[PDB]
């Protein structure tokens, strides 16, 4: 009936920058593994016990909310349906706990190791004490977003957090098939530890009020490739040869003058000749992926029409940089597709076409069992270096605009 | 009808016997998740002597089965502690008891 | 149950949280299979 | 259901690289709370 009251301590959660999820597309392996080091000896400092938990939580937690909570105070991991965790003697889901069994039967203590598990086909989570399995597994989730390696701590805690190949010295051997979780990072920055859903941070002036941040999703982490006039099919080799001029340009700088044995390491190349002199899979190699590109170019929504016809041959090549000549006689010489400064849409249309090329190749790589293992992510999410080469390579093919 | 579940290992060799003082710096809760007693909040180590029955029998027989330095989880049946009437004003009639008990020193 | 805070306009019965907890022995043979859900409803469209 | 409330901002937080990338936390902190039992927030 009445309104009872009492004292509650505080807790906070910390997670890395890694983001793992399962969906149609690039979904890694669904097999991840990590450990952790704990050396805290403060069980009853400031009355209540020192909360310490580790586990998973999906990307809709919003749990931290320092202060009030649901059961008693703004608790940490395990007291909801959006986080799964372990303490040493109990499994927590929905703010209710159940005892577990293991050899030793003691909760987290200094100088100990706990090993978590992830397997997104069964999908189920298991845990492992320092050297023995923990008899209990969760299943039947509703995986729709991603997951966080989450830790919980009250106060007076100096836990070291183990990752793997970067610096984490794995004490024990992962079970057969489990990525050390250092590979999965956003390929646009470094990794770091940050508190989740932070809305106040320190600074030289002091407190800083920060609003909601942004996050990815299941659909975002999935590459998606994009879905006759005589002159369209008449150019073909004319654009291909114009593209094929550059095929030796910097391969002159590489010093690869028509290597007859395909020297992959000692600087020679076997496809550095004319189209008919080229091997069998070398004509559609520069035309099938280009003819379809032009065929798809109508779906790109561009405003293009072959109507230049400036003497039909005014596109002159640039050549004669010293000897520069091979046994084939190519002496590569790109044509006059240089004074074409494109259009505001073409600055993005070339990029949009480049995005399709990366996405199309991603689907091809994904088809063979995600490149059959042994390193490319979806477009606009990938690195910066890959965003550089793909523009210039496709630009030369695209510079034929207003030339034919 | 008492159940004992170890939480952290202790000495495992020295056990309290009759005619010996015991100090218990414990806390206590109810079965439904509310706590109605504590000693850490008062910051005074509760001390008692076994054998003269100044404490509820369930508590003493539970403590008789643990060693020095051990923290454990104790569960008393309602029939062993404040059976029917209970302690008026603190505990309801016919309720299960939960205790968080640890022993500081002196066996 | 009180720990339910799904406010969406696209709610169907597939969009219900449900977590199945199973426990067993060291032999691996199970010992209970508990399912906690934050919602216990039916569909009125499943009768008419 | 309404997706809004008004919660207070505590005046003091929990405050806080090398081998292991350890976390830093020394000081303790606590607060007073209520437990209206009908639906159980805190």
């Amino acid at each position: 009936l009445l309104l009872q009251t009492n004292l509650i301590n505080y807790v906070t959660s910390i997670r890395p920058n890694i983001f793992v999820g399962r969906a149609e597309g690039s979904t890694q392996y669904g097999k991840w593994y990590f450990e952790v080091m704990v050396d805290e000896v403060v069980p009853f400092l400031t009355a209540q016990a020192t909360h310490l938990r580790v586990g998973w939580a999906l990307t809709e937690g919003y749990s931290p909310y320092p202060g009030g909570g649901e059961g008693w105070g703004g608790n940490g991991v395990g007291d909801d349906l959006y986080s799964y965790g372990f303490d040493g003697l109990h499994l927590w889901t929905g703010h209710v706990a159940r005892p577990v069994t293991s050899p030793g039967q003691h909760l987290l203590a200094p100088e100990d190791v706990v090993s978590c598990c992830l397997d997104l086909s069964v999908p189920s989570i298991s845990f492992r004490i320092n050297g023995c399995p923990v008899q209990g597994v969760f299943e039947a989730f509703n995986l729709d977003g991603l997951f966080f390696p989450v830790v919980s701590f009250s106060a007076g805690v100096k836990v070291r957090f183990l990752l793997g190949g970067r610096h984490g010295e794995f004490k024990f051997l992962p079970p057969p098939g489990y990525a050390p979780c250092h590979e999965a990072v956003l390929p646009r920055e470094r990794l770091r530890l940050e508190p989740i859903k932070e809305y106040r941070r320190e600074g030289p002036r002091g407190p800083h009020l920060v609003g909601p941040s942004r996050c990815l999703s299941h659909t975002d982490f999935v590459p998606c490739p994009v879905d006759l006039p005589p002159h369209l099919e008449r150019i073909r080799e004319k654009l291909a040869e114009n593209i094929h001029e550059l095929w030796a340009l910097t391969r002159i700088e590489q010093g690869w003058t028509y290597g007859p044995v395909r020297d992959d390491n000692k600087r020679l190349h076997p496809c550095l000749v004319n189209f008919h002199s080229l091997p069998e899979p070398e004509r559609n190699y520069n035309l099938q992926m280009s003819g379809e590109t032009l065929k798809t170019l109508l779906a790109l929504g561009c405003h293009v029409g072959m109507a230049d016809e400036k003497a039909e041959d005014n596109l002159k090549k640039t050549k004669l940089p010293k000897t520069y000549m091979m046994s084939n006689g190519y002496k590569p010489a790109p044509l006059d597709l240089s004074h074409v400064r494109l259009t505001p849409a073409q600055t993005t249309l070339v990029d949009r076409l480049a995005e399709n090329g990366h996405n199309v190749w991603a689907r091809d790589r994904v088809a063979q069992g995600w490149s059959y293992s042994a390193r490319l992510v979806p477009y606009r999410l990938l690195d910066e270096a890959t965003k550089r080469s793909n523009r210039d390579s496709l630009c030369q093919a695209v510079r034929t605009l207003l030339g034919y | 009808g008492v159940e004992i579940e170890t939480i952290s290992p202790g000495d495992g060799r020295t056990f309290p016997k009759k005619g010996q003082t015991c100090v218990v710096h414990y806390t206590g809760m109810l079965q439904n998740g509310k706590k109605f007693d504590s000693s850490r909040d008062r910051n005074k180590p509760f001390k008692f002597r076994i054998g003269k029955q100044e404490v509820i029998k369930g508590f003493e027989e539970g403590a008789a089965q643990m060693s020095l330095g051990q923290r454990a989880k104790l569960t008393c049946t309602p029939d062993v502690a404040y059976g029917a009437t209970g302690h008026p004003g603190v505990i309801p009639p016919n309720a299960t008891l939960i205790f968080d008990v640890e022993l500081l020193n002196l066996e | 149950t009180p720990d339910y805070h799904q406010h969406d306009m696209n709610f169907d019965l597939s969009k219900v949280r449900a977590v199945t907890v199973t426990m067993g022995d060291e032999q691996g043979n199970v010992h209970s299979s508990l399912k906690c859900s934050n919602c216990y409803m039916v569909w009125g469209g499943d009768f008419v | 259901l309404m997706p809004v409330s008004w919660s207070r901002m505590p005046n003091h937080f929990l405050q806080v690289e090398r081998l292991g990338w350890a976390v830093q936390c020394q000081d303790p902190l606590t607060m007073m709370a209520l437990h209206i039992p009908e639906e159980n927030r805190c």
